[PDB]
């Protein structure tokens, strides 16, 4: 997320074994980043 | 930082000859280059200076309509096409380099330059 | 004539006056947009009681 000019990155790992869906359960994901961008954001997409 | 001369030599009178003077070694920057000449027991006498950045060229009286000063920055070359040789084009021709930039294109006649070439000899016949 | 380059350079030399003698010189301006303040000073910290 992004707000106030700063991008908020939070992230949490697990394993699973669940090839066809999300798994149902509850986990928090705990903070990673936080960078002083001030940088207008619309859009994104992924690299793999 | 060293200046090497090439080209001239022998040439009968009414012919052309070009002079190259390749500059080799580190260069901070280079502001004009030259050509002098010297003749046998004259002193030695300006002919032509180009601005390295622009292009334009300074002519002795001598030598106008009759000389070109060109530059390749690329090659870090000065060359002086000399047409129309006479008998009184006879000399050693020293290529000179100067870091000094002036605003005004004439000082580039009588400043003292920083750097000299080994001098190559051009011999006009009849 | 009436055509000069724009540029010239400077008589720096060891036995030059002061006043002709190179001087560095670095201008510090300082920025407030609409974004985070990231440069910031040391506050140093004191013990701990
Ligand atoms: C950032 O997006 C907002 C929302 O549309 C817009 O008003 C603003 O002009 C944008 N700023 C920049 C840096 O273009």
């Amino acid at each position: 997320k992004n707000i106030d000019g700063y991008f908020k990155i939070y992230s949490k790992h697990t394993p699973i074994n669940l090839v066809r869906d999300l798994p149902q359960g509850f986990s928090a994901l705990e903070p990673l980043v936080d960078l002083p961008i001030g940088i207008n954001i619309t859009r994104f997409q992924t690299l793999l | 930082v060293q200046l090497v001369e090439s080209g001239g030599g022998l040439m009968q009178a009414g012919g052309s000859l070009r002079l190259s003077c390749a500059v080799s070694g580190r260069t901070f920057s280079t502001a004009a280059m030259g050509w002098f000449r010297q003749a046998p027991g004259k002193e030695r006498e300006f002919v032509a200076a180009i601005r390295w950045s622009g292009g334009s060229a300074y002519y002795a009286d001598s030598v106008k309509g009759r000389f070109t000063i060109s530059r390749d920055k690329a090659k870090n070359t000065v060359y002086l096409q000399m047409n129309s040789l006479k008998y009184e084009d006879t000399a050693v021709y020293y290529c000179a380099r100067t870091e000094y930039v002036s605003y005004l294109l004439s000082d580039y006649a009588t400043w003292p330059y920083d750097y000299w070439g080994q001098g190559t000899q051009v011999t006009v016949s009849s | 004539f009436n055509c000069y380059f724009p540029l010239q350079s400077y008589g720096f030399q060891p036995t030059n006056g002061v006043g002709y003698q190179p001087y560095r010189v670095v201008v510090l301006s300082f920025e407030l947009l609409h974004a985070p303040a990231t440069v910031c000073g040391p506050k140093k910290s004191t013990n701990l009681v």
